[PDB]
């Protein structure tokens, strides 16, 4: 009788799918067609910060825009100054490995995860300066892939076992775990609102989470292969995902369907990370090519090139005011463009 | 098995419930969004290097 | 320093603390050995991990003498979803453990092992191949209970090699098939190779205490031969 479950479901995804069509009017590339292309966006490494010895998996910008996290295969968890070049802090780490970091926007707490289950929390505001763990956040049964704060309390954890949670770091516990993924969940993203956030997995989709439902709201699937990363549209209408498929999409909230395809012929590789500038008109995202590649995400023009990377760039992010730019990359290097 | 499938019905249903709208209503907010905050961007239009605290 | 910025030189100065904790890191860091410890469940590292453990989150950090090593210890195996292959990828040497007492999963076991060889991934990378849990292979050749032409076709025809070494007193039966499960793995090692990693093979048990050691032989074998052929002298 399994198979009546199933054909009910197939035909409540054929529904979802002529409604998307019959939702699906235009493409973006027609809206803005008279709009002027931003044109030749150059951009050249203004700082460069070296301290790590392995590999960086992951950053994170500060509130502030001006300290950022940055953990690394060394074991180290290294808070810059990214406005003079300094360090503020140096973690020392249990686990090698550490591919996900997180910066609370308090700026009183930083995060730290990967393979050892457990989702870290380190108070940057202590008594004698020297930072330690203040919870170890453990219940999953996968690697934890990407953290992130909605406050200084509360914090979104993806992992490889196919969910993704809601921690209260005051108890410690799972307020509200989001399962219904069929793959490792590799990235995540919060809405600037901090009431819905996304979700991308090895199941080649992307989900709208609820925190306050703690329900998938919507699953925008429309990628080849594995989402590698996630971002928001600065509105929070709309997110691009980039995968290996060497494919950026970028997918709406209120339309429920993938607008444009950020894709060139010349790039091959898998998209690392990915984000938007303050406005949201320029996509910049990371590749395998050891470039990241900003596109125009209202025209996905390749506006412009970012190369200078002695390796893979595994993390991009952007100033929350939209100020400079930095890569983060498996040479050990993490620049700041602008 | 059975569970597995009856909750995915659901999930289903309860994407279906959402009001999805026009690709030209959204493509137009997103790019009135663009517009608005052009000026708020220093990577679009290049600031001043002394206005920019990452000058060399 | 300069303009009379107070609390910039104190920032300064923890970054100099900050900065020479990390070059005193980095020694530790450049000298350590990095070893990708690769394997079924059923091969028995846990037991060769804990020896580690008492010889000098699946990590290991054990000091040989006055050189560091670190088993990232990621399974690599047919099953197991630890696809960080990628990652953690400019080692020092791979620790291939088998459970050559098993028959039925030797075959599994020389799937992995040409799939581990034949990665481009870890085509540098030389591979120390531990034939784990020897001591119930040679009960199990003793009595006539299992044999080796049950799975492996080819076990007749077979001479125990030339200058394979002997143990004084083993059963030269068990001796052939020891030595017919090691030229096994070398069939495939020699394959799909320029001779720029060689599969170090060694018969090891689970009560055996000198396994440290010899991961230290094979280490700074690899790192000579590496040195060798990058100052172009082999």
């Amino acid at each position: 009788e399994l198979d009546q479950l199933r054909q009910e479901a197939e035909q409540l995804k054929n529904q979802i799918r002529d409604a998307r069509k019959a939702c699906a009017d235009a493409t973006l590339s027609q809206i803005t067609n008279n709009i002027d292309p931003v044109g030749r966006i150059q951009m050249r490494t203004r700082r460069t910060l070296r301290g790590h010895l392995a590999k960086i998996y992951a950053m994170h910008w500060g509130t502030d825009s001006r300290l950022l996290v940055s953990a690394s295969q060394d074991g180290k968890l290294i808070i810059w100054d990214s406005y003079t070049t300094n360090k503020v802090h140096a973690i020392p780490l249990r686990s090698s490995w550490v591919m996900t970091c997180a910066y609370a926007p308090s700026g009183n707490y930083v995060a730290c995860g990967g393979l050892d289950n457990i989702c870290s929390i380190y108070n940057l505001k202590t008594r004698e300066g020297n930072v330690r763990v203040s919870r170890e956040l453990a219940g999953h049964t996968g690697y934890l892939s990407c953290c992130r704060f909605l406050d200084d309390n509360q914090i979104v954890t993806s992992s490889g076992d196919t969910t993704c949670a809601l921690w209260d770091i005051e108890t410690g516990q799972q307020t509200t775990t989001f399962t219904g993924h069929t793959g490792d969940v590799m990235s995540l993203s919060l809405a600037p609102d901090t009431r819905l956030f996304v979700s991308g997995a090895c199941d080649a989709s992307a989900k709208l989470w609820d925190v306050r439902e703690g329900m998938c709201r919507q699953t925008f699937t429309g990628h080849e292969s594995d989402i590698n990363a996630i971002c928001f549209f600065p509105n929070g209408n709309a997110f691009a995902t980039g995968s290996d498929d060497a494919t950026c999409r970028l997918f709406d909230l209120r339309a429920d369907q993938e607008l444009m395809t950020y894709s060139h012929d010349n790039i091959i590789c898998g998209i690392t990370s990915v984000s938007f500038s303050k406005s949201g008109r320029l996509l910049l995202a990371g590749y395998d090519d050891f470039n990241c590649n900003v596109w125009d995400a209202l025209k996905a023009d390749r506006a412009g090139v970012l190369a200078g990377h002695d390796n893979r760039v595994s993390c991009l992010g952007v100033t929350d005011d939209g100020m400079a730019v930095a890569t983060g990359s498996w040479d050990s290097f993490l620049k700041i463009w602008n | 098995s059975i569970a597995q499938a009856r909750k995915l019905v659901e999930q289903l249903k309860m994407e279906a419930n959402i009001d999805r709208i026009k690709v030209s209503k959204a493509a137009a907010d997103l790019m009135a969004y663009c517009e608005a905050h052009a000026k708020e961007d220093p990577l679009l239009t290049p600031v001043p290097a002394s206005e920019n605290p990452f000058r060399e | 320093g300069c303009t009379l910025s107070a609390e910039d030189k104190a920032a300064v100065e923890r970054s100099k603390m900050i900065e020479k904790q990390l070059q005193k890191d980095k020694q530790v860091y450049r000298a350590t050995h990095r070893l990708l410890l690769l394997g079924a469940d059923n091969s028995g590292k846990s037991t060769i991990v804990k020896q580690m453990r008492i010889l000098h989150i699946f990590e290991t950090k054990f000091q040989v003498d006055k050189v560091n090593f670190h088993m990232f210890d990621v399974g690599g195996q047919r099953d197991e979803r630890r696809k960080w292959i990628q990652c953690f990828n400019d080692v020092t040497a791979i620790i291939f453990v088998v459970d050559s007492s098993d028959y039925n999963r030797l075959q599994e076991a020389l799937n992995d092992f040409k799939s581990i060889w034949n990665n481009r991934w870890l085509r540098t990378i030389s591979v120390i191949l531990f034939l784990n849990k020897q001591d119930l292979l040679a009960e199990k050749v003793l009595a006539g209970k299992s044999k080796i032409e049950d799975y492996f076709p080819e076990f007749a025809r077979y001479t125990t090699p030339e200058d394979a070494t002997p143990e004084p007193g083993e059963d030269p039966r068990v001796t052939r098939a020891k030595y017919f499960i090691r030229d096994e793995f070398l069939r495939i090692s020699t394959a799909s190779g320029d001779g720029r990693h060689y599969c170090y093979p060694h018969f090891t048990c689970a009560v055996d205490t000198e396994n440290a050691r010899r991961i230290f032989n094979d280490c700074k074998d690899i790192i000579l031969q590496m040195n060798l052929r990058e100052y172009n002298l082999v």
